[PDB]
């Protein structure tokens, strides 16, 4: 049961360098054929190139001839992809997966986890938490729907959670969008009974990691 | 460089039934190819290699055919845990491409899009800028289609939908589209509405609200 | 090596397997390897195929014999055993008893390769999925290959055919190294030499 | 058991020249092997037998040779109606198993493949089923790659690529596609093209419909 753990997530900038690792978890190689897929954010797969570690062969795909370089480390058992002059479009979940000494025939198994590599041109910013009035308390008398907004955060991943994580029937929340700004957003809306409206109080919670920050916003009606 | 493709594009069907994946190529790659299988927010795993054989620890129910320009896999007995996007990889010669991709839903009975509607926050109106929010929840199947009518005007060019994941039970979706706009602009109308259709509707129905009063 | 119950394939061409320890030979080749089930077959003498036109192709005129038995105990471990490599292309066939392990990238089509894999240029060599769950013909079989030659060089191996008791005093056939005769043989005095 | 490769698969030559059909064998099969000729849509009538022999009625132009492993047939002079493809068969031991075989077919100039694009009439489209055939018409040599483009999408192949025999008059092949859609899907769609790579042509040509407004 060979695996290959992965690096982490690395946000860039533009025109910078990337260096993917996909370190062999038990020790050196062997007759491995570690290849590389990129796949964008809601899109299919992408191969990218491969690499034969003991052989000491590696070559890219014809589109990215000039910009990937793929090398192996067969002392301690790690190959790198590091990539150069990072386009915006390049954001992307990069795997490894290995596919046996050869070039055709039986197809990568087993692969690592994924090192998200998103590249863009902006700093840690904090969210601003905004809260979704149950407005138009009239649609069907006994069913309501509130939120808060979050919008204008940078990067991802935002956990958001209710009531301290007491509630979850009818809890959504929607993947973020990348907005034309740079910036990401997302909602998260609860369906609540009318009759608990005015009675029961709710509030919404955010954990951004990057900028640690642990916002409560306490929702409120249309104060008269 | 060989093209591959998978037809149809979403293939939804019930559990208990049999599916029908078609990844037909564009040259000769008589008996190489591959079938992935992955799940929403995961690694992809082999499926079905050399068009024929199974890898191991799969489930008999899969079961790959076809050779030469016109590969076929089946499933015979959908689980619920079979429902995902299937990925064909020719492996023929450079570069090994992909293909497109099909995700296997699950059918349902159709449903109506509930419809709510939330005004910006005056606490979200400290600046400039103002943000609106017209929400479906709990309907079936995707297709559906939302339209802003600002001051009875057709709006585009400035709104972001965003669709859930369909749930794990019900299977029922939930969408969501944004109307980011500046403060000025929300300064210069009068009233907002999100108009909706779907299949699951008799009639679009509409949502809208006014300013200021509520 | 013939009553052992444990080889699958011992069988051979050349010579018969009952008088293998009957006649002196020169100095007997053996050849070692690890394949799969399906081309045990084809590892006989005069076949075409992958591994017998690519890998190690066996004289037509051949005397030799030929040994095959299972072991999916040793060379097969969960996750692949990724350390038994075949080759599967080549420029031409194999003359017999021939060795490359030569590793420049095979050129399929009629474009410079610049030892770097690409458009219809492949890599010569090719892994074995040598997983420890496969149905029998997708296990290994290890494989060894004889050979026996009639070098003019007298002889470097005979055979350890039989030697049996002596009883005297009887009117017996024998046979010392040799030497045959008929006659009785009885205890002596002599004053032999060494040599 | 015993394999017999065959070696080339096509032999284009011309009429006139060496040909040098081979049957690389397994075993010791030293003299018992036959050769075989078929006229298309005829009945396979023997050629040579015993590896050096010939039969009665079979004229000097075709002279056999090889044997053990090696087995070889050299035709001297081709002849208009020897072109056709060839079975050797070994009967030395069981089974008699045959070869692959090699269409031998003339070598001719590089043409041009004029293309042609047919859409369904209102017949056809009484059915369930719509019916849109490509066509690809005196072309040499017999490799080709045809695709489809609808909507500028790139689809493949939902058809059956039918090729004819060589001319007899010049030698040249003729290619279909019959792209075959539901109803139902006929509508969704705006523009059918179809794509042909040739060897022969530099640029990718596309004939191309817009449906309805025709």
């Amino acid at each position: 049961e060979v695996q290959l753990v992965q690096s982490g997530a690395e946000v860039k900038k533009p025109g910078s360098s990337v260096k993917v690792s996909c370190k062999a978890s038990g020790g050196t190689f062997s007759n491995y054929g570690i290849s590389w897929v990129r796949q964008a954010p809601g899109q299919g797969l992408e191969w990218m190139g491969r690499i034969l570690p003991t052989f000491g062969t590696a070559n890219s795909a014809q589109k990215f001839q000039g910009r990937v370089t793929i090398t192996a480390d067969e002392s301690t058992g790690t190959a790198y992809m590091e990539l150069r002059s990072l386009r915006s479009e390049d954001t992307a979940v990069y795997y490894c997966a290995k596919e046996g000494l050869a070039f055709l025939g039986y197809g990568m198994d087993v692969w690592g986890q994924g090192t998200t590599v998103t590249v863009s041109s902006a700093s840690t910013k904090g969210p601003s938490v905004f809260p979704l009035a149950p407005s138009s308390k009239s649609t069907s008398g006994g069913t309501a729907a509130l939120g808060c907004l979050v919008k204008d955060y940078f990067p991802e991943p935002v956990t958001v959670s209710w009531n301290s994580g007491a509630l979850t029937s009818g809890v959504h929340t929607f993947p973020a969008v990348l907005q034309s700004s740079g910036l990401y957003s997302l909602s998260s809306v609860v369906t609540v009974p009318s009759s608990s409206l005015g009675t029961q109080t709710y509030i919404c919670n955010v954990n951004h990691k990057p900028s640690n920050t642990k916002v409560d916003k306490k929702v409120e009606p249309k104060s008269c | 460089e060989i093209v591959l493709t998978q037809s149809p594009g979403t293939l939804s069907l019930s559990p208990g039934e049999r599916a029908t994946l078609s990844c037909r190529a564009s040259q000769s790659v008589s008996s190489y190819l591959a079938w992935y299988q992955q799940k929403p927010g995961q690694a992809p795993r082999l499926l079905i290699y050399d068009a024929s054989n199974r890898a191991t620890g799969i489930p008999a129910r899969f079961i790959g055919s076809g050779s030469g320009t016109d590969f076929t896999l089946t499933i015979s007995s959908l689980e619920p845990e079979d429902f995902a996007v299937y990925f064909c990889q020719q492996r023929s010669n450079w570069p090994l491409t992909f293909g497109g991709g099909t995700k296997v839903e699950i059918k349902r009975t159709v449903a109506a899009p509930s419809v709510f509607i939330f005004p910006p926050s005056d606490e979200q109106l400290k600046s400039g800028t103002a943000s609106v929010v017209c929400l479906l929840n709990n309907f079936y199947p995707r297709e559906a289609k939302v339209q802003w009518k600002v001051d009875n005007a057709l709006q585009s060019g400035n709104s972001q939908e965003s669709v859930t994941e369909q749930d794990s039970k019900d299977s029922t979706y939930s969408l969501s589209s944004t109307l980011t706009l500046s403060k000025a602009d929300y300064e210069k109308h009068k009233v907002y509405a999100c108009e909706v259709t779907h299949q699951g509707l008799s009639s679009p129905v509409t949502k809208s609200f006014n300013r200021g009063e509520c | 090596l013939y009553n052992s119950a444990s080889f699958s394939t011992f069988k051979c061409y050349g010579v018969s397997p009952t008088k293998l320890n009957d006649l002196c030979f020169t100095n007997v080749y053996a050849d070692s390897f690890v394949i799969r089930g399906d081309e045990v077959r084809q590892i006989a003498p005069g076949q075409t195929g992958k591994i017998a036109d690519y890998n190690y192709k066996l004289p037509d005129d051949f005397t030799g014999c030929v040994i095959a038995w299972n072991s999916n105990n040793l060379d097969s471990k969960v996750g692949g055993n990724y350390n038994y490599l075949y080759r599967l292309f080549r420029k031409s066939n194999l003359k017999p008893f021939e060795r490359d392990i030569s590793t420049e990238i095979y050129q399929a089509g009629s474009t410079p390769c610049n030892g770097v894999e690409g458009f219809n240029c492949y890599f010569p060599l090719q892994s074995y999925g040598f997983q420890p769950t496969n149905g029998v013909g997708y296990q290994p079989y290890r494989v060894v290959v004889l050979s026996f030659e009639l070098l003019h060089a007298p002889a470097t191996v005979c055979g350890p055919k039989k030697s049996t008791n002596l009883v005297k005093n009887k009117c017996v056939n024998f046979n010392f190294n040799g030497l045959t005769g008929t006659g009785v043989l009885t205890e002596s005095n002599k004053k032999f030499l060494p040599f």
